RNA sequence: AAAUAAGAAAUUA
């Protein structure tokens, strides 16, 4: 649900700069990639150009790699995890299960009869509660635990 | 200021005519709106702009009320002025966001899109980085690097 | 069938430290820094004699020059 | 129309000289005949309709006000916030206009809480059990709900009673900054030198008062100084001497000056020190700068071979996490170490990030709600993530919403802002508070934001229907009258 | 083209001016503002902008354009005489000088 | 009145009490005044 | 609300307290918020089989007098 | 109806001047009087 | 202005800003000699040499 | 076209030929209808008053 | 001074009542504690004295403003056990295809979402598209709140369908939905025209045309 | 909507795309911010209860309306009884579940026992 | 070159 531009402008007569109209290759386009596909000036047609840049195809396929990097590179600043493989032994009770290969079988759901329903696949687990499984050398914990809210407190929300 | 280039300028009639496709795009109007709230000024011309060209496009669908003919031509001429009001109406506005927005520019420290007046910055037309060597219009020759219409701290 | 070390891993997605856990960072060999800061602020005071600006790279930061 | 006839209000305040001239709001808002005695059975006098929200010191505030609104003078509005405001909270402020604020249930129960803190230690056991022992709350919630204008708030309640306040008003200044220095004399820590100063300057004048009072229980007496000038008594005077210098001799200044002040602020253990952090979740994880490749640190001779490839490709470092910002570093040690029980942070959330749904394009430059939103796409838990004590905040309920909207078209509309004149071409109120309820969604950002784009409606037929039926009614009158 | 980046620009200068109490700027906004903001005036009966002359060049021309930017290029908003601005002009919807703004509040108050 | 008039007939419609059926109405009106005949210079 | 009403001189809709009164009233006053107090608790009491509840109109009164009791001995 | 809902007139009626009228009206009427009538009566009379 | 543009990402101390809030002369105009003043100097380059507009 | 003169307007089949007249113009507003009409009705009552 | 918590009108008073026998009776969303419903009834009473105000400043504004079968009414086609009413919207004969998914809901908060995402977030938040979905509920004389809506996409997808012919579209599937729902509904929405379907689609395309849609070739005299 | 009530997850297996949920349905159930539904807030609380206790009339729920002058007709079964949960509907569901579902059901069209006991 | 999901409105044989 993206509102940002996925499609290269079709070849035209001469766009110039203008309210409501701005060159084709203009630097303000894809983030001013355009400066890849930009032959500049009067371009005298006979004898000069560079045929891959006047071209529909293969200019928009340009396009749609720099936009593959761009929803890469925002899909890989949205992790805040690293992939761990630990041993099935000392996982938590949701993944002592079988979890299909991605695209294989119907989105799964991590505990239907515990009430959670979620992607198994997207849940992501806290660092200090895999402390034991993950330094099991260290002796003492080397991150201090995770400190909780008590939801029965009277605090300043409940009005006390 | 991103767009820096040389530009064509297109008489004002004919930006207005574009009615709903630009000059009345509710998008770009709203973000007029902003600019002059934000400067704590009423907006009485684009009011009147949005009042107009709201109708226009109500009823931009239908045909015209049927014309009896007449020797004086007091209907026509009175369609005609109300026509010219209108447009006059909007040549206010169209003056006012090309006013207002080089002001806010020249407060923000943006450099305008070549051969561009900033009236306190810039009287003759602000250029850097042209396509062409001189200053278009005066024809005296470009300094390197682009001149500078501000102090340097930011 | 053959033993554990042929049960194929588990991955889970474990995140990086939490915001808690990572406000500790800034304690981290707190006496230590300290007491050396104070050791600098004597650098600190004695090179503003000499010079208008101090860098960290008259301080505590090394660069080798050749 | 009862125009000609209408007197002005005498003025008290910023607020009531807010009023345009009669021409441009009268129908806008419709004035009335009131009848009252004196000396004669009447003497007609024309009232307005509508008048601003009062102008109300927040020790007047009281439980009885909630959901409704309320004006902050200009010059309080100067007072009290040198630093700025809240990230977006000023979009509803220009020149003109009255300052208003909404008084919302949470605001009431800050507002209490820091009229406790004021005198925290005959309070100690009542304040503990308010926050549960964490010190003091962060707020969070959806984008565009009352989190930055609740932190304002609190800065007006705190600094109106005279507590000493640190206020970050946006803490992107510091962790997505301009640039990122390495800090003087704190080896392996970082400092935003413009975000820094910034903030020295005006801590000092607004706390000015109580700053000068202060003395300096640990700051070196052997400050570097120019020819002229001043060794600072007070942490008014420190502050001072951290800003007011030239470039560049202001950054390293900063350095010392800020991790001092914070070594001066952990010191204080009997006066209340309330510390409002908006966006506190920008201080949890890493800023946007990268620590610099370690081939800058080693000198070349040659690009040619130094085996160096700083020159050919550009790679990601890791990045430098909050934390390591040395003035983090000194809130974060107050937070930490107990034995503290003498600060209080009040602390805020910002979602601003830009939006990411599983497809980016590239973002039209022209048009684009976002550019000066922060790119961050990972999730926060304010739970985990913080030390605070979690308060959460939602959109508007209709009590709200209703208050507030009444606002920002009848209070626009007299401070000369608003279809004035025109009035006839927009719909009623209840069309519009019950038509932007559905556009908004009752979230306040939303609301201020419809609100503006109501000039673009196109499908509201009221007044089209209503103007027809007065129009039929005043010609069957002229049909009987004949 | 005015971009949201410029609004937000926008938003944290009017700020920052208002908490500096710098009314100047304002003012010279304001006085733009009322000066070209006026309401033009109703146009006389056979009054309205000329049109190209047809049977003159084919309709596939270029003059027909350069009629029409010649023209407007010729009346500039200086030549506007039917929006009233001047001294002389009343004006019923705003107020006159900076004394009448609310920053001045201190010498309304009796 | 027959229940069924009031059921179907009491609508707007080109027929009952239509909004303008014509492009080019009066959007906008005020009370101003008149400008100076030939107010635009003729030009190049 | 009567003894409230007695407490601060005003109803509904500078003065910390109600004016003028010899201290002997004041006195006496907080004899009284003690002996409603003391009945409130003996009726609640009796019928706590019958739930009933102190209405906040009440108890807020009670804490408003003795407020007002407060300020007096502090001016005094 | 007279205490929670506003009134409007051309010349609005004093509250107690409603109260009272109301009031006369339901004693000339012979009516016995219900407990809550007369407990509705008095919380008028109490915030007036 | 390449390897310049390089080296400003990895010094790491702007970090997200380069390609972003920055902005950087076009191409031909970064490519003219220290020392340049007028902008003349783009056409004062020779053309008898085959370059691509990488010779002085 | 083609060194040839443009046909005048009226030479082209209608523009809007293809939408419906129930959306030339748009009828809307059906809600208040039924509000005027009760107020109109009302009124008339009250102009009985004055007379009578 | 202080204020005073307790109630201070009579009105406030009853309401004050009122809410407490509500949360006896332990209806849903109630607040159990008493200063939540002291603010509850100060922020009620203030409510309806401003409707009091709008309605006065109605009422002034009002003088001084400037100037054969019928249709068919049919029965109600809804799932008897999920309470779903099911319409469809087209424009552009391919490009937009919608379906709404309509449905009551009792709990007054009612919420319009389109392929999953909230309707906010699919227009763009732009006005002038999202007030054409608010009109069917407008026309009938309904309130948007009574209902939950959702809108499937089954034309071409695209990754923005904001833009006022793919509303058209939208406006339209409501709408039919609305009608299958209460039936006698549909006589206010035909007459204003939002049952109506208009067909008109870009030119196909065609490798005569230089834009490949409406642009004929460069002509030269012999 | 009916096949999606007496879904299971077990029976799926072997099955093509037949053996899929409903997209919207399982999508909005898998959607753990859709489980928390909000309570129908104070102002319409407060509103129904004046109106059915202070002024004797109850708000009818838009389909219990009888909106024919001229008929009176029995209120539909479903009127005032079905509930409201956004753990059910309206459809409204997280965007990387929405790609992993579609893609699953297009990758699975042939795997399908089709002789089976 | 164009009145065709776009947005243009008044000088027939
Ligand atoms: N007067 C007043 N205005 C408010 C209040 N809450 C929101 N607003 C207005 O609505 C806007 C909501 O924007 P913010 O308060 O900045 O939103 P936020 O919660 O900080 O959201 P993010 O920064 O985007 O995470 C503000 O700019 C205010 O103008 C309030 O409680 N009182
Ligand atoms: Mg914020």
């Amino acid at each position: 649900v993206s509102t940002g531009e996925f499609d290269h402008p079709p070849f035209q007569f001469r766009q110039r700069h203008t309210f409501n109209t701005t060159p084709l290759h203009d630097a303000n386009r894809f983030g001013g990639r355009t400066a890849y596909l930009r032959e500049i000036g009067p371009v005298n047609i006979k004898k000069q150009g560079r045929r891959f840049k006047k071209d529909p195809r293969t200019v928009q396929f340009n396009v749609d790699v720099w936009c593959a990097q761009q929803t890469l590179r925002k899909r890989w600043k949205q992790r805040d995890w690293e992939v761990i493989e630990i041993p099935f032994r000392l996982v938590p009770r949701e993944q002592q299960r079988v979890i299909p290969e991605l695209y294989t079988d119907i989105p799964q759901m991590t505990d239907p009869a515990r009430n959670d329903f979620s992607n198994i696949r997207n849940k992501v687990y806290d660092r200090e509660e895999l402390q034991g499984v993950l330094f099991p050398a260290a002796g003492a914990m080397l991150y201090p635990p995770l400190q909780r809210v008590d939801k029965q407190a009277m605090t300043l929300d409940k009005y006390l | 200021n991103t767009f820096l280039t040389s530009s064509v300028a297109t008489p004002p009639i004919s930006v207005i005519r574009t009615g709903p496709k630009w000059w009345a795009d509710p998008e770009r109007m709203v973000r007029q709106k902003l600019m002059y709230f934000t400067l704590g000024v009423d907006q009485l011309p684009l009011r009147r702009t949005a009042v107009i060209q709201r109708d226009l496009q109500r009823f931009h669908m239908c045909k015209p009320p049927p014309r009896v003919g007449d020797s004086t031509g007091y209907k026509r001429s009175r369609a005609a002025q109300l026509n010219t009001w209108y447009r006059r109406i909007q040549y206010q506005e169209y003056h006012m966001q090309h006013l207002f927005t080089r002001h806010v520019w020249g407060l923000l420290r943006v450099y305008p899109g070549n051969t561009t007046k900033i009236q306190g910055k810039a009287d003759d037309g602000y250029v850097g980085y042209d396509s062409v060597p001189f200053h278009r219009y005066n024809r005296a020759p470009l300094p390197f690097p682009a001149r500078e219409l501000y102090e340097r701290r930011k | 069938q053959l033993g554990e070390e042929y049960w194929p891993s588990v991955e889970l997605k474990v995140r990086k430290p939490s915001g808690q856990s990572k406000a500790h960072y800034s304690l981290i060999d707190n006496e230590r820094i300290e007491k050396r800061s104070r050791e600098l602020y004597e650098k600190y005071r004695d090179a503003k004699k000499r010079s208008l600006f101090v860098t960290p790279m008259e301080t505590w930061l090394e660069v080798k020059g050749m | 129309s009862l125009a000609a006839m209408y007197m002005r209000p005498p003025v008290t305040c910023y607020t009531d000289a807010c009023e345009a001239p009669v021409a441009m709001w009268d129908g806008a808002i419709p004035l009335k005949e009131t009848r009252k005695l004196k000396n004669g059975v009447p003497v007609r006098t024309v009232s307005r309709t509508y008048s601003h929200p009062p102008q109300l010191t927040p020790t007047q505030l009281s439980f009885n006000d909630i959901n409704s609104m309320y004006c902050v003078g200009n010059d309080e509005l100067i007072q009290f916030f040198p630093e700025g405001l809240g990230g977006r909270v000023f979009q509803t402020m220009p020149p003109g206009h009255p300052r208003g604020f909404l008084y919302r249930k949470e605001t009431h129960l800050l507002n209490l809480f820091v009229d406790k803190v004021q005198h925290w230690h005959t309070k100690r056991s009542v304040l503990s059990s308010l926050t549960n022992g964490r010190t003091g709350f962060i707020v969070d919630g959806p984008t565009g709900c009352g989190k930055s204008a609740l932190m304002c708030q609190v800065v007006h309640f705190a600094r109106s009673r005279n507590i000493v306040t640190l206020y970050v008003p946006d803490a992107k200044v510091w962790t997505h900054g301009e640039w990122c220095w390495p800090s003087t004399i704190l080896p392996g820590f970082f400092d935003a030198p413009d975000a820094a100063r910034s903030f020295l300057k005006y801590f000092a004048v607004a706390n000015r008062a109580t700053l000068t009072s202060w003395k300096l229980r640990c700051t070196p007496k052997d400050l570097p100084t120019e020819q002229g000038e001043r060794q600072p008594q007070n942490l008014y005077e420190l502050c001072e001497w951290g800003h007011r210098a030239v470039a560049p001799a202001s950054i390293d200044r900063q350095s010392v000056c800020v991790k001092f002040l914070m070594d001066e602020l952990s010191e204080e253990k009997k006066l209340p020190v309330v510390i409002v952090v908006d966006g506190w979740n920008l201080f949890s994880h890493e800023t946007h700068f990268r620590y610099p490749h370690p081939d800058f640190l080693r000198g070349l001779a040659s690009f040619n071979e130094s085996s160096t490839d700083i020159d050919l490709y550009p790679q990601e470092l890791p990045r430098i996490p909050a934390s390591r910002l040395s003035f983090v570093r000194g809130l974060n040690k107050m937070i930490l170490s107990g034995d503290d029980p003498n600060k209080f942070f009040i602390t805020c959330t910002t979602r601003d990030f830009k939006p990411f749904d599983g497809i980016s394009g590239f973002p039209n430059v022209e048009t684009d709600r976002f550019a000066n939103s922060l790119d961050e796409y990972a999730p926060y838990d304010p739970e985990k993530d913080s030390h605070f004590h979690p308060i959460q905040i939602g959109n508007f309920d209709e009590y709200e919403y209703r208050s507030f909207l009444r606002f920002l078209i009848n209070s626009g509309e007299l401070a000369g802002l608003g279809w004035g004149p025109l009035w006839h071409a927009s719909s009623d109120f209840e069309r519009k508070l019950y038509k932007i309820g559905f556009l908004s969604g009752r979230n306040p950002q939303g609301v201020v934001d419809h609100y503006h784009q109501e000039l673009v409606w196109r499908y509201d037929y009221q007044r089209t229907r209503q103007k027809q039926y007065l129009l039929k009614r005043r010609m069957e009158g002229m049909s009987r009258g004949a | 083209r005015l971009t949201y980046d410029h609004l937000d620009q926008l938003q944290q200068w009017t700020m920052r001016a208002t908490l500096d109490g710098r009314t100047e700027e304002f003012n010279r906004i304001r006085d733009l503002h009322r000066e070209w903001s006026q309401h033009p005036l109703m146009p006389v009966l056979g009054d309205v902008e000329p049109k190209f002359p047809l049977n003159l060049f084919k309709q596939n021309h270029r003059a027909k354009k350069r009629f029409l930017v010649r023209w407007h290029k010729a009346n500039t908003p200086a030549n506007w005489l039917w929006m009233p601005r001047g001294p002389t002009v009343v004006t019923p919807l705003h107020r006159t000088n900076p004394t009448q703004y609310p920053e001045n509040w201190k010498q309304m108050v009796q | 009145t027959t229940a069924e008039h009031k059921q179907q007939d009491q609508f707007y419609s080109p027929e009952n009490q239509p909004i303008s059926l014509h492009r080019n109405n009066i959007s906008y009106m005020e009370d101003v005044g008149r400008s100076v005949k030939n107010p635009t210079v003729p030009g190049l | 609300v009567y003894l409230r009403t007695v407490a601060t001189g005003r109803r509904y809709e500078g003065t910390l307290f109600a004016e003028g009164y010899d201290f002997d009233v004041w006195v006496r006053l907080f004899s009284l918020v003690q002996e409603v107090r003391h009945d409130m608790e003996k009726f609640m009491a009796d019928h706590t089989l019958q739930c009933v509840e102190p209405e906040f109109e009440c108890w807020e009164a009670l804490l408003v007098t003795l407020r007002c009791a407060l300020d007096f001995c502090v001016v005094q | 109806r007279m205490v929670d809902a506003d009134f409007d007139d051309q010349r609005p009626v004093s509250e107690r001047r409603l109260f009272l009228s109301l009031l006369t009206m339901i004693s000339y009427s012979g009516v016995l009087y219900t407990s809550d009538l007369m407990a509705q009566l008095m919380e008028m009379v109490k915030y007036s | 202005h390449r390897p310049v543009k390089r080296l400003f990402c990895n010094i790491g101390l702007m970090g997200p800003q380069i390609t972003t809030k920055a902005r950087w002369k076009p191409y031909r105009f970064a490519t003219n000699p220290a020392g340049t003043s007028k902008a003349e100097r783009m056409y004062q380059r020779d053309k008898t040499v085959y370059t691509h507009g990488h010779n002085d | 076209r083609r060194g040839k003169p443009r046909p005048r307007a009226g030479m082209f089949p209608d523009k809007y030929r293809r939408v419906p007249m129930l959306l030339k113009p748009q009828q809307g507003g059906q809600q208040y209808f039924n509000h005027f009409l009760i107020r109109s009705t009302n009124d008339r009552l009250t102009q009985q008053d004055v007379d009578n | 001074m202080q204020k005073l918590l307790s109630p201070r009108t009579a009105r406030h008073a009853r309401l004050f009542r009122l809410a407490g026998k509500l949360a006896d009776s332990g209806s849903p969303g109630v607040p159990k504690s008493d200063g939540e419903r002291l603010v509850w009834v100060n922020s009620h009473v203030r409510r309806d004295k401003d409707i009091s105000l709008s309605q006065e400043e109605e009422r002034i504004r009002e003088l001084m403003m400037p100037l054969q079968i019928g249709v068919r009414i049919d029965e109600a086609e809804v799932d008897p056990e999920t309470g779903i009413a099911v319409g469809r919207g087209c424009a552009d004969g391919e490009k937009y295809h919608f379906t709404a998914l309509l449905r009551e809901n009792r709990d007054h908060n009612g919420i319009i979402t389109v392929m999953g995402k909230p309707l906010s977030l699919v227009l763009d938040n732009k006005a002038w598209l999202m007030e054409m979905v608010l009109m069917p509920f407008d026309e009938a004389n309904l309130d948007y709140r009574d209902f939950d809506a959702h809108i499937v996409s089954e034309g071409h997808a695209m990754p923005s369908i904001a833009n006022e012919i793919a509303a058209f579209a939208l406006r339209m599937a409501v709408a039919n939905a609305l009608v299958k729902l209460i039936p006698l509904t549909r006589i206010p929405l035909k007459k204003s025209g939002l049952l109506s379907v208009d067909r008109r689609r870009e030119r196909g395309q065609f490798p005569g045309y230089l834009d490949g849609k409406k642009v004929k070739r460069r002509f030269a005299k012999r | 909507m009916r096949e999606f009530a007496r879904f299971d997850p077990r029976k799926s297996r072997g099955n093509g795309q037949k053996g899929f949920p409903f997209r919207d349905a399982y999508l909005t159930k898998m959607n753990e911010a859709n489980q928390k539904t909000p309570p129908p807030t104070l102002e319409t609380i407060m509103d129904r209860a004046v109106r059915e206790h202070h002024q004797h009339a109850r708000i009818l729920s838009p389909l219990e309306v009888q909106r024919d002058v001229g008929r009176l007709e029995p209120i539909p079964s479903y009127a005032g009884k079905i509930n409201a949960d956004r753990s059910v509907f309206p459809f409204q569901w997280k965007t990387e579940d929405w790609y992993e579902y579609e893609v699953a059901k297009v990758r699975n069209r042939r795997f399908v026992f089709e002789n089976t006991e």
